[PDB]
């Protein structure tokens, strides 16, 4: 059970992504694309939940990869 | 598809398998990273030229499909597999 | 040319954005190409038209037109679903006489591409402030 | 912004041309402030024109270009103009619209303008099929 | 002067407030000169807009007006993107004969600035209550 | 609140002046509250006028004030008007507006009456380039 | 351009005492730019107006230095008298910009010659 | 005074080139004074003309600088087009030598300075 | 973790400052300034909490800090 | 910037780096604070004029930018970096 918070920004866009490449969510309708590890999301906190290093990124449908998160281990 | 670089061992060299061209532009799809040991990675050139703000002028990138460089470190597409590449 | 499936990358405000736009076919009765985002309510769609003109016995002058229409979708209070707020247009019309050669036409359409990226360009319609 | 000289680049069916365009004040008649070309003679020169609205519904940004062709004259030593090539933009916004709905309309325009399918439909004038 | 960024301190109802002003250029059509907040949504900004009218053969006379627009946003039930809900004016005019040295406009300038803070004001304006 | 003398401090180019005004009642015709000069001839005094009004749409406020020259007559004893200096405010608000907008408001146009901008555009006549 | 303070300086008989010019304001109905001093009466002050025209080209320059004196019946300063001038060009729209800034330099030159130096302060007649 | 030949020097878009004037008479009728160039064929060659009037006082000069191409058909040169400029003065009798002056050192004094050379050279009108 | 309740006023407005000066925040779009420790805003509890004596203040955006809260060492 | 004021050692002053006039008007953007040890700050003085309600009339404060005094203590910035200055 993997946290991701993200603040500055409109939740809702910014497909939230995962790597050690894992997966993607959407914080809009919930689409999933996966690579034994399932992803949520929370409308209220904004936070992205990783169900089993491991870094949380968030990026545009077809745009790179702009801000990263902090490791687990 | 399949992300391949030069080795550890200035100029690198990021090749992949088939064309990264997916737009009526011009434009390709990759992004160059680099991270500290103990960092998260960082956003250096997205478009293969754009060379996001707050990055110094000496890390310029260019290249066309299947051929691209960065002068004076992660290979990575960002369109369909978002696979990146192993290397220094 | 042929109407394909049109991928267009680097826009937005950031620049960091893409935009596919999937045909619709051209319509015979006026001769508009159309393009269309990929979604349902058909009344929530990015749509995107091109179209010339020949020169007929009242106009005897070229003319390609091109419209864009981007609407917002807003989920208002004891509703349930979405509807239209906002419509934002933008109209593009090109006149070019008979005897106009391709490298004007091209001159034409590469300089209209290039002023809508200079800084008097991207202040006067992000922030509407007028060239003063 | 500010009227300042505006040099654009690789303009051109082959991608290397330039256009230096020097102020020409604002008309205090309609508000549209003037572009033109550097070293062109009045009656031969290329021209740029930009002007925004203000509500009194919706905010309308209006850019006008304006290109004559001027062939040497065969007899007279001023060159006569006998082509003139026009484009217009017509942007709409509402009073509420936000930044980026506006700057996303204006990227994607000029976006457009360098797909295939707007350099097939404007060069070789083929409509899309 | 030349517009430029004007930063306004100790102002609201307890005195602990600032405004910073950003210029938006001369309308050359009526010679409006325009201060706005820095802020998205056009229709959801502070607005101060400062003219001067020299005599023409009508008027004959002097005259400078300062207006100034606040208006308020309040995202109402079943909606999306704030809106405008009410709007607060006030408008100030100037008239002074050709003749008018500097100490009257002067005198005239500081007389209301001093007005617009006297007790008497602060409770016809902020309270509402008449001059009884 | 109650028309009581009004002394205001400050005033004037060097920032050393001092106004008092008296009390001249309510007007019952139509509910103006005027103020005049402490020791001026009624021809040759400063006036200030307030007076709120109420629905019957929106609440309308309004300040007036008025400063005659009066130059010393060259023959007669009695010196004559000259000039005029008007000066016109008009408040409006909604019935649903709270206190802090109000006071905003006027606050703000207070402290905009004494930036550098209305300080030069009033007392020289420049406008704003 | 745009209109901004203009500091003329050196000017003068002598060539010692300096003019600041202040903006007012474009005219929308014929779009003449105009500007004024910053010190005295706004009815005893100098003032310059600018407006180039469009279609032949016009550029057409005025300027007026009203002279006050004290009346001794009243108070107030009136005008007694003004001097104008009134410069107008006049350019073809196949003139480039060499033949223009000629024509303007040389006459900013023949007004600082003895011809006209002799021919509008003492007044003589030239012959 | 008297006319003689009268050499502006520094005029010119860069300021190099000079221009040499040469007397041609008074004409009786209208007194108005000529000055001229030397070299190119009389119908091709800048002229200047000063008339100072007598009664309120004018001074009037004007200056024009035509340009001539060469036509395919013919041999001689035509005048293809020219650039004038009407300057005049307006002066009450009562007028001192330091008021008129400083009109004349203050025109001249425009002339040189950004907003008359960014609105006659590049013809871009004042806002 | 450490909270800061704010109560007798309209909580979206007065910037939430922390001295030991450390950061603020707006509890209108969540905009942060910091000089290790972060901050997250609470809407329905108009709580403001900082993660790792300290005192708690707010004051408008160019405005000064009015009330103290008390440290907790 | 850096804010000094006088050591431990009536007339205080406090003096900042560069100019504090950050305003159109004549307004300045210091204020005076004080604090018994075991209580939280109190404001005493903004705008380094207004004397805020609540206080007794002995503190007076006043000052042009970078030279400000209190007469009869931390003084602070609350413009851009908020920070205080060492003193009794």
């Amino acid at each position: 059970k993997l946290s991701c918070k993200a603040s500055g920004y409109t939740f809702t866009t910014h497909w939230m992504h995962w790597v050690q490449w894992v997966g993607r969510i959407d914080p809009n309708s919930g689409n999933t694309n996966y690579n034994k590890a399932t992803l949520t999301v929370d409308k209220s906190s904004s936070t992205v939940y990783m169900r089993l290093v491991y870094f949380c990124a968030r990026a545009y449908d077809y745009g790179p990869f702009d801000y990263w998160g902090q490791g687990t281990t | 598809i399949v992300m391949s670089q030069s080795p550890s061992s200035v100029s690198m060299s990021c090749k992949s398998s088939q064309s990264l061209l997916y737009s009526s532009n011009q434009k390709n799809y990759l992004a160059w990273f680099q991270q500290k040991p103990g960092q998260s990675p960082k956003l250096l050139i997205y478009w293969a030229s754009t060379r996001e703000s707050g990055v110094p002028d000496r890390f310029t990138g260019s290249g066309s499909g299947t051929d691209f460089t960065l002068t004076i470190y992660y290979c990575h597409q960002y369109y369909s597999y978002y696979t990146f590449g192993g290397g220094t | 040319a042929k109407l394909e499936t049109v991928t267009l990358g680097n826009i937005g405000k950031d620049g960091k954005q893409t935009l596919v736009l999937n045909p619709r076919g051209v319509n015979p009765t006026n001769g508009v190409a159309s393009l269309s985002q990929a979604g349902a309510v058909p009344a929530l769609e990015k749509r995107v038209t091109v179209s010339v003109s020949q020169p007929s016995r009242n106009r005897k002058n070229y003319k390609v037109q091109v419209k864009i229409q981007n609407p917002t979708a807003c989920t208002a209070n004891g509703s349930c679903d979405p509807s239209v707020t906002r419509q934002a247009y933008a109209d593009v019309t090109f006149s070019f006489t008979q005897y106009s050669t391709d490298e004007e036409r091209a001159f034409v359409r590469t300089e209209l591409a290039a002023l809508l990226a200079s800084p008097l360009l991207i202040d006067a319609i992000d922030q509407l402030n007028p060239a003063y």
